[PDB]
């Protein structure tokens, strides 16, 4: 009666290779996300999260090279700082911090994406739906 | 029968007033609504206490220094600091600017439309367009008393509309010896034309004795406002009350301000109906701002403005009820208040560089208190180990005349109207001319 | 020129700040036929036929719904005048908490408060809005006067351009530009962040590299950088540029990227967010209802 509403952020060079190859070994996962293409992860900002949560987002994905294999050296470093004052800032406004999920996957990793999709959908759904949205358009 | 006066026009605010009659077609119930709420008191808190004097100016635009300041004096007390004799004058300097510009904003802008026109038909002429196109000589002098008043404002202050200099033990700036000259050869034309204000007050006020017009909303209350050593102060001292007869009922720290006043709640307005608590809901009425402060006070802080008020005071009497004489104290204080801007700017320590003490360890409790235009204001905050406001508490000014504004707008439908046919135009703007009296600040009374 | 106004959710500081023309204000006036301004005149309902129209305020009450309607029918332009109007401002702070939270401390548990039978005034005033929401959010808004509030010289630079017929143009950069302080060749670093009392500040150097959360990075230029110039840092009145949607997203995110720059691989990601202690409070002052996240969720 309900699917949960999943936005991913992945970089061009890891995650997004990482997710092409669970793909290519058929590493079945839940359909709620939908994923948005970005070179590095240090492309993502607060606001890029923040503006999904107002589209109506039950969860916020983002993918990005192991700290240290960034393909543009440091990116994801600066996104590693964003992401954390960014989870309390989620709390602050009365959404749960675990609606919003980061994590460190190469391209080979398909499994792990696989089952990084996994767990960020039973997590979300087990959380119900994020009621910003229905509370806005009143 | 109902009818509405809304919205109440030349006031600072959302008010309006409802006049109902009864079948037979006889007055029944003269209200007075404010119709504004934000609820500053609890979306305070979990900000930073230092932040708390950024976000009180925005209560209200035109007293946004008082707010700035008793946020201040809260959050010096929330840290145990005592600021710098520089920094307290320079407070001090901005508070008396800033009465400046709320006065002459008052009684030129907001007030004398129905002083100079008091029974006319025609609306469009009973505004500060319609005094400044048959007397412009009177406008003019209006905006260069406002003008010079936030000019010490946007010196001291930095800003002219919500300053931001009053930080955690004192001043962020200090005054400059060049700005100190130029304000300081400003002062004496401000001073000047504050004069020449009483006495257009004085003719203005003849021309409403004339109509009948001066008992209009006349009941006797407390009246309340601070002294230091029972000479006028709006920036230092503490809380006198006295009783309809002129007897010093009570004397106290602003910090215990819990322990005399209470504010009740009445279904109909935003806008709560504070009393002294000893006394209760009728018995305990008082009212604030100049006439309340003249009563109160033995004598005023500055010479020329004590001169007039020793004449008004054998005239009129102590303590005087009148609420359209609130007009004339009003002037009083635009004088002294002009008085003291020059005073604290010969004042050699104005220009000192000791302008901010360090801060010292949190304690979870503090109470600012100052004398705003329009009457007593207090900050109360309480905060955490951290310095995040916990809880806090506002009791701003106007909130404290509502009290008298709902009276009084009964009165002036008790003296004029009989039937609904007697709420003609003119009568109706009576009823807003007694609330005008109080100069009104609706934003700031509900906070 | 029909000129009218009116104010919503406000402090009446916009309208004073028209007043802070001055001497300029009455040939302002003489030049335009300001036919409502419940501030200076007795004009009570909103005449037809406005041709430019000054709103002032968010929306934070039923009643103020219904005036920025009335008003968007009336006028041919319609102006977000100042910030609070623009996005929300101050407050829009009231977003943290439910209207029922707002209400009840105010009429109940305030430490003066006296109500015996325990009631929130409910006749004859406005019910409140779900959330402070900026003007633009309920009717359509043509132009905007940036500032909490708005400098006299640009509500006049807006209000002339209008009457001459041609589009009101806003400055485009970030507070930097304009404010005095020196900033260093190399480029911004942040090695500790300091609440506003924390130390003494140099009066020379950027406030945002000394550690204070400055907003000016974050924040329109125009008003002349009075705060920093008075020694205390930008708090975002102005709002954001028009590049930027959300003014404090773009701050933190610029605030995390500097953070331990000098030592980017190993500075600590959690010494900031364990640091700021109200990050709303610190990145949404003035800007909350116009947030991509304008709430709080209870
Ligand atoms: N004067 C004044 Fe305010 Ni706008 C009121 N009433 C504040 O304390
Ligand atoms: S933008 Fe600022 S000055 Fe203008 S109405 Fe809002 S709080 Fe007042
Ligand atoms: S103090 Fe603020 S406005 Fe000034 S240069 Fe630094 S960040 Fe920019
Ligand atoms: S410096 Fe910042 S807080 Fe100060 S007036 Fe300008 S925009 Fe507003
Ligand atoms: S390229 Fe994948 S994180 Fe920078
Ligand atoms: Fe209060």
């Amino acid at each position: 009666e309900w699917e949960p509403k999943i936005i991913g952020f992945c970089c061009n060079w890891c995650t997004y290779g990482g997710a092409d190859t669970a793909g290519v070994g058929r590493m079945q996962y839940p359909p709620s996300i939908r994923i948005i293409r970005v070179m590095c992860s240090g492309r993502i900002e607060p606001s890029l999260i923040l503006k999904a949560f107002k589209e109506g987002a039950d969860g916020v994905f983002v993918g990005g090279c192991h700290l240290g294999d960034c393909h543009y050296d440091s990116g994801n470093y600066k996104w590693q700082r964003r992401v954390m004052m960014l989870y309390e800032l989620l709390e602050e406004l009365g959404i749960e911090k675990e609606r919003l999920n980061h994590e460190w996957i190469s391209a080979s990793e398909g499994e792990k994406f696989q089952n990084t999709m996994k767990d960020f959908y039973n997590k979300i759904e087990a959380l119900g739906p994020c009621k910003l949205k229905e509370e806005l358009d009143k | 029968v109902k009818l509405s006066v809304e919205p109440v026009t030349r006031v600072e605010g959302h008010g309006k007033i409802s006049v109902s009659f009864d079948d037979s077609g006889n007055l029944d119930k003269v209200r007075f609504h404010v119709v504004e709420v934000r609820g500053f008191e609890k979306f305070l808190e979990g900000r930073y206490v230092e932040d708390a004097p950024i976000y009180t100016p925005r209560i209200c635009g035109i007293c946004q220094v008082a707010h700035h300041l008793a946020s201040a004096k809260a959050v010096d007390n929330v840290f145990g600091v005592k600021i710098p004799e520089t920094a307290e004058l320079l407070r001090n300097l901005m508070h008396q600017g800033a009465t400046v510009h709320s006065h002459a904003l008052h009684f030129y802008m907001l007030a004398a439309p129905d002083l100079m026109f008091p029974t006319t038909d025609d609306v469009l002429k009973r505004n500060l367009m319609g005094i400044a196109k048959e007397h412009p000589e009177i406008i003019k002098d209006a905006i260069e008393l406002r003008k010079a008043g936030q000019n010490v404002v946007r010196v001291v202050g930095g800003r002219a509309i919500h300053p931001v200099t009053a930080v955690v033990g004192g001043q962020s700036k200090s005054l400059k010896e060049e700005e100190r000259d130029e304000l300081l050869k400003l002062s004496e034309r401000t001073i000047e034309l504050s004069e020449k204000s009483i006495e257009v007050g004085k003719k203005l006020l003849e021309n409403i004795k004339d109509e009948d017009l001066l008992d209009i909303g006349y009941f006797e209350s407390a009246h309340m406002g601070m002294v230091n050593n029972g000479v006028h102060d709006l920036y230092d001292g503490k809380l006198r009350v006295v009783n309809s007869e002129g007897k010093v009922e009570y004397e106290f720290d602003p910090s215990e301000y819990m322990n005399y006043i209470a504010e009740g709640v009445k279904p109909y307005s935003y806008l709560k109906f504070p009393y002294l608590k000893d006394k209760g809901e009728e018995d305990g009425i008082y009212r604030v701002n100049t006439l309340s402060r003249l009563n109160v006070s033995d004598k005023m802080a500055t010479p020329l403005a004590q001169k007039y008020y020793d004449e008004f005071v054998k005239e009129f009497g102590k303590p005087c009820h009148h609420p359209m004489l609130f007009h004339y104290a009003r002037l009083i204080e635009l004088l002294s208040s002009a008085e003291m801007v020059k005073e604290l700017l010969e004042n050699d320590k104005i220009v000192g560089e000791d302008i901010r003490a360090e801060p010292e360890e949190v304690v979870g409790d503090g109470v600012g208190c100052v004398e705003a235009p329009r009457g007593t204001l207090i900050h109360h905050f309480k905060t955490d180990d951290d310095g995040i406001i916990t809880d806090t508490n506002l009791v701003v000014a106007t909130v404290q005349n509502n009290p008298a504004m709902d009276i009084g707008v009964r009165k002036v439908a008790e003296k004029y109207i009989k039937a609904p046919e007697d709420a003609t135009p003119q009568v109706l703007n009576y009823m807003e001319m007694l609330i005008r009296a109080y100069d009104p600040c609706l934003s700031c009374a509900t906070h | 020129v029909k000129i009218a106004t009116t104010w919503l959710g406000g402090c009446s500081g916009c309208h004073i700040s028209l007043l802070d023309l001055h001497e300029e204000l009455l040939n302002l006036l003489e030049n335009v036929e300001l036919v409502h301004c419940p501030v200076l005149m007795d004009v009570k309902e909103i005449p037809d036929e406005v041709e430019v129209a000054l709103i002032e305020g968010g929306i934070r009450n039923e009643e103020n719904l219904e005036i920025a309607k009335e008003m968007r029918e009336r006028a041919k332009i319609v102006i977000a005048f100042g910030t609070c109007a623009a996005f929300g401002g101050v407050p829009g702070l009231g977003n943290l908490y439910s209207n029922d939270e707002l209400l009840d401390k105010a009429y109940k548990t305030t430490i003066t408060t006296k109500n015996d039978d325990g009631i929130i005034p409910n006749e004859e005033v406005p019910e409140l809005v779900s959330r402070v929401k900026p003007l633009s959010e309920v009717i359509e808004v043509d132009y905007f006067i940036p500032g909490c509030p708005p400098n006299p010289e640009m509500i006049a630079e807006v209000v002339k351009a209008l009457l001459e017929g041609k589009e009101p143009e806003l400055p485009k950069k970030n507070l930097c530009e304009e404010c005095a302080r020196k900033k260093s060749e190399e480029g911004v670093a942040i090695e500790t962040i300091k609440r506003n009392y924390e130390g003494n500040p140099d009066p020379e150097k950027c406030l945002l590299e000394q550690g204070y959360i400055c907003l000016g990075i974050a924040t329109r230029e125009g008003c002349g950088a009075p705060c920093p110039s008075s020694g205390v840092p930008c708090s975002g009145c102005s709002g954001p540029t028009d590049a930027v949607v959300d003014q404090g997203a773009k701050m933190i995110s610029a605030l995390c990227s500097d953070f331990g720059i000098d030592n980017d691989r190993d500075v600590d990601p959690m010494i900031l967010p364990k640091s700021i202690k109200d990050k709303i409070g610190s990145f949404y002052k003035f800007t909350l209802p116009s947030a991509f996240v304008p709430i709080r969720l209870k």
